[PDB]
């Protein structure tokens, strides 16, 4: 029974470092939209600056 | 002795509502019988209320 | 020459109004994850409460 | 123009720098009553049980302490604890009675 | 693609005040839920996934 709630412990200690390595893609994902918007704006500063 | 008896009386007329309270004999034993009783129903009723709120929030 | 002048600082401005709003909203203490745990409950933490 | 292009300047390494900084699941809201959005982690069910919640190491302790199993439902929180003051208060009874009869 | 659906389903409901009228919400990094569905998968490979 010591046995089994050792390996018990250990399967829940992997479940939290799974939802990390979400956050990363999340954070990843959503900065990745942000560049693309920020391109954007760059492009429309680079026609002012040809006008 | 006069403030466990109106607690006792309180409590029973609490629980019996509008039913004529049952006479009985009222002796030392009897009510420190009702006495623990009443304590515990009211503790319980708390604890059960505290409880209630909370499933329904939950 | 007086027109296009004016669109390029009314761009710039709006851009740096809405920056300035986002980094309002990003410095909010409620959204940051180093927010150490109150020591007191929350009144509005109604079952910590009961 | 120059006064506006400094606003401007670094814009997008000081907005990076302030996200990083933010815990993602508070911004996630969640209506109770059909008009108030809640952030997810204020929920008690949350608080309680999520292990992203700042409030989770203090949970984890008070779960210790009462012998709740961390895989049970977090609303079976105060129907355990009230099941503990019963058990309490019967041997309480219980060791009256046979301090009565010893 | 069912990565992508789903990091973008979850971080689409990050900006998402749905309940705000859209004049008055600042959004995290400026970015609206349109910013996101341009980073799904082409429309065919998500109905394929979905299938």
């Amino acid at each position: 029974q010591e046995q089994i709630q050792t390996a018990e412990r250990e399967i829940v200690g992997q479940d939290l470092n799974c939802e990390r390595a979400q956050d990363l893609c999340r954070r990843s994902l959503l900065l990745r939209a942000f560049n693309k918007k920020r391109e954007e704006e760059c492009e429309a500063l680079c026609q002012s600056n040809k006008k | 002795m006069d403030e466990k008896s109106t607690k006792i009386i309180m409590w029973l007329k609490k629980m019996f509502g509008d039913k004529p309270l049952p006479p009985y004999e009222v002796n030392t034993r009897t009510m420190e019988i009702l006495y623990q009783l009443a304590e515990w129903n009211e503790a319980r009723d708390k604890d059960l209320s505290l409880v209630t709120e909370d499933l329904k929030l939950k | 020459v007086y027109r296009e002048l004016g669109s390029i600082v009314q761009e710039l401005k709006e851009s740096g109004d809405k920056l300035e709003e986002r980094l309002t909203m990003l410095s909010d203490v409620n959204l940051l994850s180093a927010s150490k745990p109150r020591s007191n409950i929350d009144s509005k933490d109604l079952t910590s409460h009961r | 123009i120059i006064q506006e292009s400094q606003r401007l300047q670094d814009s997008i390494q000081k907005e990076v720098k302030h996200f990083s900084a933010i815990c993602l699941p508070a911004l996630l809201k969640v209506s109770t009553d059909g008009f108030n959005l809640l952030p997810s982690r204020e929920l008690s069910i949350n608080r309680m049980s999520n292990t992203h919640a700042p409030y989770y190491g203090i949970f984890k302790g008070i779960y210790e302490s009462v012998r709740l199993p961390l895989y049970k439902a977090p609303e079976s929180v105060l129907s355990h604890v009230a099941d503990m003051k019963k058990q309490l208060f019967f041997l309480r009874s219980q060791l009256s009675s046979r301090s009565e009869a010893i | 693609g069912l990565q992508q659906c789903m990091l973008v389903s979850e971080c689409s409901r990050l900006l998402t005040a749905d309940s705000v009228p859209p004049s008055d919400s600042t959004s995290i990094l400026g970015l609206d839920k349109q910013d996101l569905l341009d980073l799904l998968p082409p429309n065919m490979l998500v109905l394929w996934v979905r299938d």
